[PDB]
């Protein structure tokens, strides 16, 4: 098994590399609509926190 | 005209003259994950006037569409487009000798 | 291409954005020079260093 | 190469050269039942590299 | 199989190439005879001594 693994490990970790890059650039485009909604909730929640800190 | 293969950024780039539109198109190919069939259907979907396309070894036999392209690009081949056999001669690489490659082949088939 | 041959409509954009290129719109040819990158996928053809690290 | 229109058996036969194989091809036209656009449709059916056709 | 029974389509290729077989394409039966290694001197410590000598 250790002799077979080293024969088939560098062509495996290129398929996994390109599959990771493709899943990363899919997850970023699936996240990017939710990000602009998330920033506008963390802008009211920080203005309501500076009202407490100044009061 | 002719079919040329040059290496750019470690990647093969094949420049083919197409029958219908008669301009030199260019196909850059990934040497591990692509196949013969991927290149053939990129040729076939490129200009639509190609009804038969095939790739033959220089001793007459044809390579299959599931053969990887790094196995294809070691020797010459013949690209049959629709009537015409263009003879393609890729650039030779830095390789193993013929006595070391048989030893590595025997190790790979003995494991 | 920079040399003047047409680029096929099936090549990926990561393979296109390695070098610079031309974009021909119907009267004017916008030469495009993208910024140079280092690497995204460590993938290329075979090398003698690969077989020397395999043995 | 020219485009030749001759008459055989009372029907016109037009012999035009197709681009993707560069061999001629003869089309038999029917002067009453057929139109121009069906002749251009047959001309695009015989060879798929004839994306642009016109007749003036 | 050379005895005449069919080989199901989930059998791996590596199990198939350990013996002869017959390939029927339309009506012609081609008797395929793969180049097989020995099974008498295939004691695994000797095959590992062949892999050790070659590497």
């Amino acid at each position: 098994q250790q002799l077979y693994t080293t024969l088939c490990i560098e062509q495996h970790q290129l398929n996994k590399e390109r599959e990771l890059i493709e899943r990363l650039e899919d997850l970023k485009e699936q996240l990017a609509p939710l990000e602009k909604v998330r920033i506008e909730i963390s802008r009211k929640a920080e203005k309501r926190t500076t009202l407490v800190l100044w009061g | 005209d002719d079919v040329t293969v040059v290496y750019q950024n470690g990647l093969p780039v094949i420049s083919v003259r197409l029958p219908s539109r008669r301009e030199r198109c260019q196909f850059t190919l990934k040497p591990i994950s692509d196949s013969v069939g991927v290149f053939l259907r990129q040729l076939q979907e490129e200009d639509r006037g190609i009804d038969r396309v095939a790739i033959y070894s220089p001793d007459g036999v044809r390579v299959a569409a599931s053969t990887g392209i790094d196995l294809l690009l070691l020797d010459d081949f013949k690209l049959v487009i629709n009537d015409l056999t263009y003879h393609v001669r890729p650039p030779k690489r830095d390789l193993l000798s013929h006595e070391n490659a048989a030893t590595l082949n025997d190790v790979k088939t003995l494991v």
